[PDB]
C-alpha cells in the first residue's frame, strides 16, 4: 500500500521533481554520509585500553 | 572473553589445527559434492535428451562432471541416449562414491591432525618457536599447481591419455566428447575455441614450475618483506582472497557471455542468442536453403531439427527468470513433448503477416503483426470499442508448416489470436503441464544461477580483502591508539607527516 | 617577527586548476542565455 | 608605495552581489531564450 | 619441550628452517615490476580481443569459430 | 599547555574582537555580572577550565591571526605609477570586451 | 652477473602473533647474517648449505653436460640409424614401443 | 598481418608508458629541486 | 633518506594544505579528468544522435535536466576508446557517439580507487585505525553494481544510469517499471538502513546537544569546550536514563553506540548493492504466484500488490516506445492499456 | 597551526592581489563569452544548432545502428 | 583565427601577470 501511494502520488504530482523532496532526499543521503562517517572516526581514535582476545566496548 | 565472530583465531598461530581445519573443510566440500551427484543421479530422467535436456530439469554439478568426459552410468544409458557399453569405475555413480570415499578419509586425515599439533616439523629452528615459511610454502604450491596445470592440459584434453573435453558445433546439434589439439597461433586466445584452452594450460603450467623454481630459490627483498609484512599469514589470506574474487568474476563473466569451456548443450543457451536472432536466423537460412533446392514449403520445414526449433524459445532464455521462481523450467512450463509447427499468418488478401517479438527485458508485450515491410496489420486492441487494426477486420489466419500440426490451418478468430500470442515467445510447442502441475511462470537455467551466485560470492570477498589487508597492516592499533599521540598529529609541526625527525615550520 | 612566504605551491594548482574552467564555463553559460531559438 | 589593505567585509558584499547576479542572470535566462517552452 | 620427532617430519624439516632470511637492500623488485607490467599488457589485449575493441584477421570470435 | 600571546592575535586593533577571538571576556569573571536575560554568573566565565588548559577552543584554533599575515602586502610596491598603469589597461581592456561582444553577436 | 658471488642476507625477527597481548609489533632486524656454502649434510631433501655456491653450481653443470653429450650423440645417431626426427621419434616409440 | 585496431592498441600502450614516465620524471625532479635535510 | 624512492617518498607524504601522497598519483589525475568530463558533456555536448533527446546547456536546458548520455544499444558493451574502432580518432565524432559516458565512468572508478587508497596512507601516515577506509566499501560497492554490474548484465551501456538529475530519476522509474525494484527484499534492507542511519544521526546530535554539562557561564554554549580536555562534555548517565524511561532501551556504552552507527548504513548499502548485483540477470522478485493464481481464478479477489502490477504494466507500455528507440516499437493507440476516461 | 603557507585572508585583502586579479577573471569570462558566441562551442563537441536538429532528407530522430560502421553512420546523420 | 582572437586576448594578460610577479617570483626561486 505505501509503494502504491508513493506511484500515485508520483503520477499525480511529480513529487521527484519537487526542490523540496530533493532536499529531503539530500537529508537522508547526507545523515547517513555524517552518521557512518562520525562512526568510523570515533571507532578510529579509540585508546588502547584492552587486550586483543576481547573487544573495546569492554574497554 | 573472547567474542563470537573471533572464535576460528585460536589457529592463526598453530599450524597443525589450520591444517587440521584446512582438511575439515576439503572433507566437507567433498561430501556435498558426493551427496549432490547423487540426488541429481537420484531425480534425473535420460529418457529424452532432444526436448528434456540436462539444462530443463535443473542440473547444477552433472554438467560439470560431463564437461570434462563422463558420459556413462551404472544404469546402462549414456548421456547421449545410447546404451552404456563396459561403464568402468569412472561413471557418475563411481565418481560420486570416490568423493564420498574420500570426503571420509580427509575427515580422519582431519582428526589425526588435530590431536597432534606438536610436530617438531612446525617449530622455528632458531628461536623454538612455531613458525612457517611462508616464501618458500609458497614455492613448493606454485611448483605444484604448474605441474597439475601441465598434467591436465597435456594429458586429459589433447587426448593423449585422458578423454578430453566437451566440443559441440556453433547450434549445439551435434557435440560429443573429443580430443581437441592446441592452437598456438592468434586463434588461441578466441573464447571459442578449446585449442585455446589446451595450448594455455600447457604454457600456463610451465611458466608455473618455472616461478615455482625461482620462489625455491630466491629470498624475499628485505623491503617487500616489511612493505607487505610477509612474517604475518593474514597478507597471504587478503592476497589469495583478492585472487579468488578476481576468478570468479572472470568465470560469471565467460559463463554469462558464453565460451568455449561452457558449452550450450550442458548449460543452455544465452539471452544474446535470443536477443540477436541466432537460431532464427540460422533457421531462416536452412529453410531458404531448401526452399531453392526445388522443394515445397511444407517439405522444407519438415527438415529442420526440433532441437533447433526448442533452442529459438524464449523460454529457454536465461533472462527470463525470477529470484525466489525456484526449481527447474519443466516446474514452470511443463515438459516439452512435441514442436507444433511454424505459424505463418496470412492477410485475407493473402499477404504474409510478422508477429513482432517479445524483448528479454518485457514480462508483458503487446500483440501487433507487422508485415515484410515493418508495418502494423493487425493487433490485439485493448480498447475494443473502436478498432483500426483488429484481426476481426482484417480476417487474419494461421497454417502450421511441419510438425504436429502440418497442413492445418486455422481461420477461427479466438484460434488466431491464441496462436499469435504464442508466435511472440518464438517456435510453439507443446507441454506437458500435468506431470509436475506446472506454475505457468518461466525460470532460469544453471547458466544464469551460477552467474548470480557467483557475482554475489565475488562482491562479498572484495569486502573480505580489504578488510584482512586493512587488519594485517594495521595490527598493532587493533586493539587501539596510543595513549599519547598529540605531537605527531599537530598541523605544521614536522615538514614530514607523522616523522619526528623533521621538525620545523 | 617577518614571515615570508611562496607565491607558486601545490596550493596553488590545486586552487586554479578547479578556479579557472570555472570562470571560462560561467562565462560561456552566461553568454548562453541571450541565443534566441 | 599605497599603504592600505581592503576591508574583507567589502570583497564578501561586492561576491556575494556577483554570485546574487549571476544566478538572477540565469532565472531570466531561463525564463526567455532557449528552453523557454516559447 | 622440542616437539614430536616423526620420520616424515624430518625429511621435510630443512624446508620450514629459514624464518626471516631476506634479501638485503631492494633486491630484485625492478624484475619483478617488468614482469607485472608485462602481465598488465597482456591482460589488457586479451580483454580488448574479447570486448571486441580489437579485431583481428583470423579471430572470429563468436560461436561460429567451433565450426 | 597553551600561551595565549604565543597564538598569535595580538595585532588586532578592536579590544572587543580581540577578546573574542581568544574565548576570553573580562566581564563575565565577575560574581555581579548579568546577562540580557538576567541570569546570575557563577564566576566560571566562557570556559571553566581555562587556567587548567590554558585557553579556550577558540584561543587553540584560530582561524584570523594577523601576527602571522605576510609583513609585504599591506603597501603596493608599484606605487601611485602601477595603479595608473592598471587603470589605462582595465579601461583599454573593458573597451575591447565590450567591442568583441558587440561585433560577434547579431546587434 | 656474479651468481657465485657468496652471498649476505639479514635475519628478521618473528612477528608477534600473540592474540594475549595489548600491542602485537612487526619483526625488526636481528643482524647482518652471511652463511657458509658448499656444505653437503644428511638431508636428502636439501644436503648442500646453499643454492648459490660454486661447488653445487659446478656439480649442476656437469651433469647437464654429460646429459647434453648423451642427448646429442643419441638424437644423431637414432636419426642417422631409423630416419626419423628425434621429435617424432617420441610420438612413434610411444604409439609402438621400438629400438 | 597487423589491422589498424592493433596499432592503435599498441599506440594506446605506448603513450601510458609516456604518461607514466612524464608522471615520474616530474616527481623525480621537484622532490630532488625541494629536498628535506634532517 | 638518499635513495630514490626514499626522496620521492619524503616529497610526497609532505605536511602540505592538500595531502598528495603516493595514492595521489592514481586519485587527482582521474578525479580532475572525471569532474571535468561531466561538466563538458552537461554543458556542451549534446544527445541526439545516441538516445535522440537534448542533454546540455548550449541547447536549452537547466541543472535538472542537463546530462551525459550512455552510448547507443549498437554499440553493445564496448568500451568505446578515442582510438578505438568506432571513434577512430575523431573527437568530435567521440562525443557524437556517446563515448563521454565511458570515459567519465571508467575514470570515476579509479579515482573511487584512488581515494581508499587515500584514506588508507593517511590513516597509516597518523598512526590510526582504518576504519574510515573500511565505509568507503559501502559507496563504492554500489557505484561498482550499479554503474558496471549491471549494465555489464543487460544488451550494453545504453541501460546504465546517466550522469544528471532527470537521468537518474528516468533510471529510478524505469527500474520501478520493468523490475519491480520497489518489492525486493534487499532493497527493503537498503531503505532501512539509510532511514536508521538518517534517525541514527539526528538522535545522536539532539541528545549529546541536550545533555551538555554547564562550563561557562554564557548562554552560547559552543565556547565552553576545549579538544584537548580529558573529563566529557555530556552527561552519559543522564542520556541513558532519559532513553530508558522514555523507549525503554537506551546506550550504556560509546564505543558500541558509534559502532552501530559506522555499521547501519554500510549493512545497508551492501544489501541493496547484492540486490542490484542480482537483479543484473533479470532475476527480480516481480510477482506472488499464490497470488496470481487466486486473482486469475477468482475475479473478485484484489489486493495491492495487484494494483502495483497494473501500474507497472502502464509504465513499461507507455514508456517503451521512446525510452527504447533500437526496437523501432510502433504502438497503435487501442493495444496500449488504459483505464476508464483516463 | 599553519603548514607553510600565505593565510587566504591575508591574500585576499590585498592591493596586488586585487590588481592581477581585475584582469585575469574578467578575461576569462569574455573568453568564454566569445567562445560560445563566435560558433566554436558548436563545432567543436558536436552540438546541433537550433535549425540543424532535421534536415531536408531526414524528419525523424537519428537511431545508429551499426557498431563498427558507427563513424560513417553518424557522419551521415549529421549531414546538413 | 577564432582561437587565434582568444589566443590574442589571453596575451595581455599573462604580459600583466608577469608585469606585477616577476620580482617576488625570482625572489622566490632563488
Ligand atoms: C577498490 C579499491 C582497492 C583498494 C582500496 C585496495 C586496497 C588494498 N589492497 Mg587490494 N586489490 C584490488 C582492489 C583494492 N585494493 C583489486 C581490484 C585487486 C586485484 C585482484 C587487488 C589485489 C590486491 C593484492 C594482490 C594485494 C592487495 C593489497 C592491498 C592493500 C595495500 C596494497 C595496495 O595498495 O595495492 C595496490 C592496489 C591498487 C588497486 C592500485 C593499483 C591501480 C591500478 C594498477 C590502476 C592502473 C590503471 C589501469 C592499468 C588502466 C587501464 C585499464 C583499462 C584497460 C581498463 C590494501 C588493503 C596488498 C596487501 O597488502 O594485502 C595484504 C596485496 O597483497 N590487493
Ligand atoms: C593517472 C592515471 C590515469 C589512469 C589510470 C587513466 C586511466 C584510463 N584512461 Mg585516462 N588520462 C590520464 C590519466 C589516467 N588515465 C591523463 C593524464 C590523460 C591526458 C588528458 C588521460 C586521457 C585519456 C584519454 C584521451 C582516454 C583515457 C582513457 C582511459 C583508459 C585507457 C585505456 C588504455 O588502454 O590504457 C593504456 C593501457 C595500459 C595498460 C598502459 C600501461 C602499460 C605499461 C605502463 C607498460 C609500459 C610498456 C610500454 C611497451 C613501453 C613504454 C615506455 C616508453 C614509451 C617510455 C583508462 C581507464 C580512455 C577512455 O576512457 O575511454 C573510454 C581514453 O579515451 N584517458
Ligand atoms: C577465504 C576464507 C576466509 C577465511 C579463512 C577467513 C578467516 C577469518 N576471518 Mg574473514 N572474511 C571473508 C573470508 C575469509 N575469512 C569474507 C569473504 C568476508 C566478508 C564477508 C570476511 C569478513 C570478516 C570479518 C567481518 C571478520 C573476519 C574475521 C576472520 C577471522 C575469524 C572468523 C570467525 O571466527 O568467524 C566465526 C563465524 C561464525 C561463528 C558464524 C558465521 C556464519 C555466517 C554469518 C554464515 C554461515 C556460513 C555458511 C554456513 C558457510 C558459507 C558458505 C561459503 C560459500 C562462504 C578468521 C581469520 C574476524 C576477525 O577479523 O577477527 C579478528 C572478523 O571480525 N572476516
Ligand atoms: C595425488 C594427487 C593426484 C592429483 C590428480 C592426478 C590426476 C587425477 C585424474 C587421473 C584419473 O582419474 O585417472 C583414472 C585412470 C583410470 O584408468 C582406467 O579408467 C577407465 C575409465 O573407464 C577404466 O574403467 C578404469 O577406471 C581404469 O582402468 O587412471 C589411470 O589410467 C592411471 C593413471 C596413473 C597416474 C599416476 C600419477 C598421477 C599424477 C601424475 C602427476 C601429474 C601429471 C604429470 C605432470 C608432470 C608431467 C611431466
Ligand atoms: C610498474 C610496477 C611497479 C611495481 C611496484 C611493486 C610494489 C613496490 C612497493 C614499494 C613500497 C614498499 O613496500 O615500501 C616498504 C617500506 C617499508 O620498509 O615502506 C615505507 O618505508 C613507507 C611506505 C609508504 C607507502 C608506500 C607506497 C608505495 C606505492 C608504490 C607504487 C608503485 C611505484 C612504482 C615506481
Ligand atoms: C540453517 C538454515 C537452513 C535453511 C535456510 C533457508 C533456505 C531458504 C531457501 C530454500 C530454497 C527455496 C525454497 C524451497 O524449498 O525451494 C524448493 C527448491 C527445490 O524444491 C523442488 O525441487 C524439485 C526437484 O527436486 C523441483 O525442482 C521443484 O520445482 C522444487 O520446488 O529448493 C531449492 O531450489 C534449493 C536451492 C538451494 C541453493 C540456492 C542456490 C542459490 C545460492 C545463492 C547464493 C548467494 C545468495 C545471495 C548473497 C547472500
Ligand atoms: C547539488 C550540489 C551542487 C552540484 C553542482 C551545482 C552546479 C552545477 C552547474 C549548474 C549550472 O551551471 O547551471 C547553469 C544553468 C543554466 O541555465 C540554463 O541555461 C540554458 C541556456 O541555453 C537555458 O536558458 C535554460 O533555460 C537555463 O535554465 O542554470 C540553471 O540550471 C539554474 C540553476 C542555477 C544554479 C543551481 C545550482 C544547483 C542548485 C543549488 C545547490 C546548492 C543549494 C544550497
Ligand atoms: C572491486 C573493485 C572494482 C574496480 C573496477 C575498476 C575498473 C575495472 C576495469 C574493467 C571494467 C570493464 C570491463 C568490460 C567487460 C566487457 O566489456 O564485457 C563484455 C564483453 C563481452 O561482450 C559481449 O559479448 C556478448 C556475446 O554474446 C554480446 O556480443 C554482447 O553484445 C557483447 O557486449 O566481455 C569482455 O570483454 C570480457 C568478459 C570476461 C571478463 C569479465 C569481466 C567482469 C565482468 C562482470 C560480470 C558480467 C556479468
Ligand atoms: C511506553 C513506551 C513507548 C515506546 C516503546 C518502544 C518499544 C520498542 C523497543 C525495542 C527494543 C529492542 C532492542 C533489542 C536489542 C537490545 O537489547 O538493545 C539494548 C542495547 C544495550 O546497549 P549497551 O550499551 O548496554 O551494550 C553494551 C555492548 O557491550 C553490547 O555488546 O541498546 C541499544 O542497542 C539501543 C538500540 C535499540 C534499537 C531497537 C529499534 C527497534 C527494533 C525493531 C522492532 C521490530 C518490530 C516488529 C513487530 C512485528
Ligand atoms: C567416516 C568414513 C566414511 C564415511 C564418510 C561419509 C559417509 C561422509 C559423508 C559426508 C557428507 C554427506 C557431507 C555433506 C556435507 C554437506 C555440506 C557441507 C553442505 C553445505 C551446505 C551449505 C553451506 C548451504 C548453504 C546455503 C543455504 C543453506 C541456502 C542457500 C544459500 C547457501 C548456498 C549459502 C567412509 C566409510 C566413506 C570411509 C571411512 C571414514
Ligand atoms: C557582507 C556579507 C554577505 C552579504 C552579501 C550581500 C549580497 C549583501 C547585500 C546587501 C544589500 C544589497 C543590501 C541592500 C539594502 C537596501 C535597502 C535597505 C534599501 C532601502 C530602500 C528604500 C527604503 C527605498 C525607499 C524609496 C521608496 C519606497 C520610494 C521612492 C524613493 C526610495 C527609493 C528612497 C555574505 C552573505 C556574502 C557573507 C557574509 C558577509
Ligand atoms: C573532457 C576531456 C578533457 C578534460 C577536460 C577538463 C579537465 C575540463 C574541466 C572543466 C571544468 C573544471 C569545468 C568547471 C565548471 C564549473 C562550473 C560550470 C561551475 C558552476 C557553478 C555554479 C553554477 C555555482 C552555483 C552556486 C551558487 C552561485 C550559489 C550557491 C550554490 C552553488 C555553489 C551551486 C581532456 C581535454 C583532458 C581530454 C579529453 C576529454
Ligand atoms: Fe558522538
Amino acid at each position: 500500500g505505501t509503494f502504491n501511494f508513493m506511484i500515485v502520488f508520483q503520477a499525480e504530482h511529480n513529487i521527484l521533481m519537487h526542490p523540496f523532496h530533493m532536499l529531503g532526499v539530500a537529508g537522508v543521503f547526507g545523515g547517513s554520509l555524517f552518521s557512518a562517517m562520525h562512526g568510523s572516526l570515533v571507532t578510529s581514535s579509540l585508546i588502547r585500553e584492552t587486550t586483543e582476545n576481547e573487544s573495546a566496548n569492554e574497554g | 572473553g573472547l567474542p563470537w565472530y573471533r572464535v576460528h583465531t585460536v589457529v592463526l598461530n598453530d599450524p597443525g589445527r589450520l591444517i587440521a581445519v584446512h582438511l575439515m573443510h576439503t572433507s566437507l566440500v567433498s561430501g556435498w559434492a558426493g551427496s549432490m551427484a547423487f540426488y541429481e543421479l537420484a531425480v534425473f530422467d535420460p529418457s529424452d535428451p532432444v526436448l528434456n535436456p540436462m539444462w530443463r530439469q535443473g542440473m547444477f554439478v552433472l554438467p560439470f562432471m560431463t564437461r570434462l568426459g563422463i558420459t556413462q552410468s551404472w544404469g546402462g544409458w549414456t548421456i547421449s541416449g545410447e546404451t552404456a557399453s563396459n561403464p568402468g569405475i569412472w561413471s557418475y555413480e563411481g565418481v560420486a562414491a570416490a568423493h564420498i570415499i574420500l570426503s571420509g578419509l580427509l575427515f580422519a586425515a582431519s582428526i589425526w591432525h588435530w590431536v597432534y599439533w606438536d610436530l617438531e616439523l612446525f617449530r622455528d629452528p632458531r628461536t623454538s618457536n612455531p613458525a612457517l615459511d611462508l616464501p618458500k610454502i609458497f614455492g613448493i604450491h606454485l611448483f605444484l599447481s604448474g605441474l597439475l596445470c601441465f598434467g591436465f592440459g597435456a594429458f586429459h584434453v589433447t587426448g593423449l591419455f585422458g578423454p578430453g573435453i566437451w566440443v559441440s558445433d556453433p547450434y549445439g546439434i551435434t557435440g560429443t566428447v573429443q580430443a581437441v589439439a592446441p592452437s598456438w597461433d592468434a586463434t588461441g586466445f578466441d573464447p571459442y575455441n578449446p585449442g585455446g584452452i589446451s595450448a594455455h594450460h600447457i604454457a600456463a603450467g610451465i611458466l608455473g614450475v618455472l616461478a615455482g623454481l625461482f620462489h625455491l630459490c630466491v629470498r624475499p627483498p628485505q623491503r617487500l618483506y616489511n612493505g607487505l609484512r610477509m612474517g604475518n599469514i593474514e597478507t597471504v589470506l587478503s592476497s589469495s582472497i583478492a585472487a579468488v574474487f578476481w576468478a570468479a568474476f572472470v568465470v560469471s563473466g565467460t559463463m554469462w557471455y558464453g565460451s568455449a569451456a561452457t558449452p550450450i548443450e550442458l548449460f543452455g543457451p544465452t539471452r544474446y542468442q535470443w536477443d540477436l536472432g541466432f537460431f532464427q536466423q540460422e533457421i531462416e537460412r536452412r529453410v531458404q536453403t531448401s526452399l531453392a533446392e526445388g522443394k515445397s514449403a511444407s517439405q522444407a520445414w519438415a527438415e529442420i531439427p526440433e532441437k533447433l526449433a526448442f533452442y529459438d524459445y524464449i523460454g529457454n532464455n536465461p533472462a527470463k527468470g525470477g529470484l525466489f521462481r525456484a526449481g527447474a523450467m519443466n516446474s514452470g512450463d511443463g515438459i516439452a513433448v512435441g514442436w507444433l509447427g511454424h505459424a505463418v499468418f496470412k492477410d485475407k488478401q493473402g499477404n504474409e503477416l510478422f508477429v513482432r517479438r517479445m524483448p528479454t527485458f518485457f514480462e508483458t508485450f503487446p500483440v501487433v503483426l507487422l508485415d515484410k515491410d515493418g508495418v502494423v496489420r493487425a493487433d490485439v486492441p485493448f480498447r475494443r470499442s473502436e478498432s483500426k487494426y483488429s484481426i476481426e477486420q482484417v480476417g487474419v489466419s494461421v497454417t502450421f508448416y511441419g510438425g504436429e500440426l502440418d497442413g492445418v490451418t486455422f481461420s477461427d478468430p479466438a484460434t488466431v489470436k491464441k496462436y499469435a500470442r504464442r508466435a511472440q515467445l518464438g517456435e510453439i510447442f507443446e507441454f506437458d503441464r500435468a506431470t509436475l502441475q506446472s506454475d505457468g511462470v518461466f525460470r532460469t537455467s544453471p547458466r544464469g544461477w551460477f552467474t548470480f551466485a557467483h557475482l554475489c560470492f565475488a562482491l562479498l570477498f572484495f569486502f573480505g580483502h580489504i578488510w584482512h589487508g586493512a587488519r594485517t597492516i594495521f595490527r598493532d592499533v587493533f586493539a587501539g591508539i596510543d595513549a599519547d599521540l598529540d605531537e605527531q598529529v599537530e598541523f605544521g609541526a614536522f615538514l614530514k607527516l607523522g616523522d619526528t625527525s623533521t621538525r620545523r615550520q | 617577527k617577518s614571515y615570508t612566504y611562496p607565491i607558486f605551491t601545490v596550493r596553488w594548482l590545486a586552487v586554479h586548476a578547479l578556479a579557472v574552467p570555472t570562470v571560462f564555463f560561467l562565462g560561456a553559460i552566461t553568454a548562453m542565455q541571450f541565443i534566441q531559438r | 608605495g599605497t599603504t592600505g589593505r581592503i576591508p574583507l567585509w567589502l570583497v564578501g558584499t561586492v561576491a556575494g552581489v556577483a554570485v546574487i547576479a549571476l544566478v538572477g542572470i540565469f532565472f531570466y535566462g531561463s525564463y526567455v531564450g532557449l528552453g523557454s517552452s516559447l | 619441550d622440542t616437539g614430536i620427532s616423526t620420520p616424515l617430519g624430518t625429511l621435510l624439516k630443512p624446508l620450514n628452517s629459514e624464518y626471516g632470511k631476506v634479501a638485503p637492500g631492494w633486491g630484485t623488485t625492478v624484475l619483478m615490476g617488468i614482469f607485472m607490467a608485462l602481465f598488465a599488457v597482456f591482460l589488457v589485449i586479451i580483454l580488448e580481443i574479447y570486448n571486441s575493441s580489437v579485431l583481428l584477421d583470423d579471430v572470429t570470435m563468436s560461436w561460429e569459430s567451433l565450426a | 599547555k597553551i600561551d595565549i600571546s604565543k597564538q598569535g592575535l595580538n595585532s588586532i586593533q578592536n579590544e572587543t574582537v580581540k577578546l573574542n577571538l581568544m574565548g576570553k571576556s573580562k566581564t563575565m569573571e565577575s560574581k555581579d555580572w548579568v546577562d540580557p536575560q538576567g541570569r546570575k554568573g557563577k564566576g566560571y566565565g566562557v570556559y571553566r577550565f581555562a587556567n587548567k588548559y590554558g585557553a579556550n577552543v577558540d584561543g587553540y584554533s584560530p582561524i584570523y591571526t594577523p601576527d602571522t599575515w605576510s609583513e609585504s602586502g599591506d603597501s603596493y610596491k608599484l606605487g601611485t605609477k602601477g595603479l595608473i598603469a592598471w587603470a589605462g589597461l582595465i579601461v583599454v581592456l573593458l573597451g575591447v570586451g565590450i567591442n568583441l561582444v558587440i561585433s560577434t553577436s547579431a546587434l | 652477473l656474479g651468481l657465485s658471488r657468496p652471498a649476505e642476507y639479514l635475519q628478521i625477527d618473528l612477528d608477534e602473533l600473540d592474540q594475549n597481548a595489548a600491542v602485537n609489533k612487526a619483526g625488526g632486524v636481528v643482524g647482518a647474517f652471511t652463511p657458509v656454502a658448499d656444505q653437503v649434510s644428511t638431508d636428502s631433501l636439501a644436503p648442500y648449505s646453499e643454492v648459490f655456491g660454486l661447488q653445487r653450481f659446478r656439480e649442476c653443470e656437469l651433469i647437464h653436460g654429460r646429459w647434453a653429450m648423451l642427448a646429442c650423440l643419441g638424437a644423431l645417431v637414432q636419426e642417422g640409424v631409423t630416419g626419423d626426427s628425434w621429435v617424432a621419434a617420441q610420438t612413434l616409440v610411444y604409439n609402438q614401443p621400438q629400438y | 598481418a597487423a589491422t589498424p585496431s592493433l596499432n592503435n592498441l599498441i599506440g594506446s600502450v605506448v603513450a601510458g608508458g609516456l604518461v607514466l614516465a612524464a608522471i615520474a620524471g616530474a616527481i623525480t625532479a621537484v622532490s630532488n629541486f625541494d629536498s628535506i635535510r634532517r | 633518506k638518499r635513495g630514490w624512492f626514499d626522496v620521492v617518498d619524503d616529497w610526497l607524504r609532505r605536511d602540505r594544505f592538500v595531502f598528495v601522497g603516493w595514492s595521489g598519483l592514481l586519485l587527482f589525475p582521474t578525479a580532475y579528468l572525471a569532474l571535468g568530463g561531466w561538466f563538458t558533456g552537461t554543458t556542451f555536448v549534446t544527445s541526439w544522435y545516441t538516445h535522440g533527446l537534448a542533454s546540455s546547456y548550449l541547447e536549452g536546458c537547466n541543472f535538472l535536466t542537463a546530462a551525459v548520455s550512455t552510448p547507443a544499444n549498437s554499440m553493445g558493451h564496448s568500451l568505446l576508446f578515442l582510438w578505438g574502432p568506432e571513434a577512430q580518432g575523431d573527437f568530435t565524432r567521440w562525443c557524437q557517439l556517446g563515448g563521454l559516458w565511458t570515459f567519465v565512468a571508467l575514470h570515476g572508478s579509479f579515482s573511487l580507487i584512488g581515494f581508499m587508497l587515500r584514506q588508507f596512507e593517511i590513516a597509516r601516515s597518523v598512526k590510526i585505525r582504518p576504519y574510515n577506509a573500511i565505509a568507503f566499501s559501502a559507496p563504492i560497492s554500489v557505484f561498482v553494481s550499479v554503474f558496471l554490474i549491471y549494465p555489464l548484465g543487460q544488451s550494453g551501456w545504453f541501460f546504465a544510469p546517466s550522469f544528471g538529475v532527470a537521468a537518474i530519476f528516468r533510471f529510478i522509474l524505469f527500474f520501478q517499471g520493468f523490475h519491480n525494484w520497489t518489492l525486493n527484499p534487499f532493497h527493503m534492507m537498503g531503505v532501512a538502513g539509510v532511514l536508521g542511519a538518517a534517525l541514527l544521526c539526528a538522535i545522536h546530535g539532539a541528545t549529546v546537544e541536550n545533555t551538555l554539562f554547564e562550563d561557562g557561564d554564557g548562554a552560547n554554549t559552543f565556547r565552553a569546550f576545549n579538544p584537548t580536555q580529558a573529563e566529557e562534555t555530556y552527561s552519559m548517565v543522564t542520556a541513558n536514563r532519559f532513553w530508558s524511561q522514555i523507549f525503554g532501551v537506551a546506550f550504556s556504552n560509546k564505543r558500541w553506540l558509534h559502532f552501530f552507527m559506522l555499521f547501519v548504513p554500510v549493512t545497508g548499502l551492501w544489501m541493496s548493492a547484492i540486490g542490484v548485483v542480482g537483479l543484473a540477470l533479470n532475476l527480480r522478485a516481480y510477482d506472488f504466484v499464490s497470488q496470481e493464481i487466486r486473482a486469475a481464478e477468482d475475479p473478485e479477489f484484489e489486493t495491492f500488490y495487484t494494483k502495483n502490477i497494473l501500474l507497472n504494466e502502464g509504465i513499461r507500455a507507455w514508456m517503451a516506445a521512446q525510452d527504447q528507440p533500437h526496437e523501432k516499437l510502433v504502438f497503435p493507440e487501442e493495444v496500449l492499456p488504459r483505464g476508464n476516461a483516463l | 597551526g599553519a603548514t607553510g603557507e600565505r593565510p587566504f585572508s591575508d591574500i585576499l585583502t590585498s592591493i596586488r592581489y586585487w590588481v592581477i586579479h581585475s584582469i585575469t577573471i574578467p578575461s576569462l569570462f569574455i573568453a568564454g563569452w566569445l567562445f560560445v558566441s563566435t560558433g566554436l562551442a558548436y563545432d567543436v563537441f558536436g552540438s546541433p544548432r537550433p535549425n540543424e536538429y532535421f534536415t531536408e532528407d531526414r524528419q525523424e530522430t537519428p537511431l545508429i545502428t551499426d557498431r563498427f560502421n558507427a563513424l560513417e553512420q553518424v557522419k551521415k546523420l549529421s549531414e546538413v | 583565427n577564432r582561437f587565434g582572437t582568444i589566443a590574442l586576448l589571453a596575451v595581455p594578460v599573462i604580459g600583466w601577470v608577469l608585469f606585477n610577479i616577476l620580482g617576488p617570483l625570482q625572489n622566490q626561486l632563488n
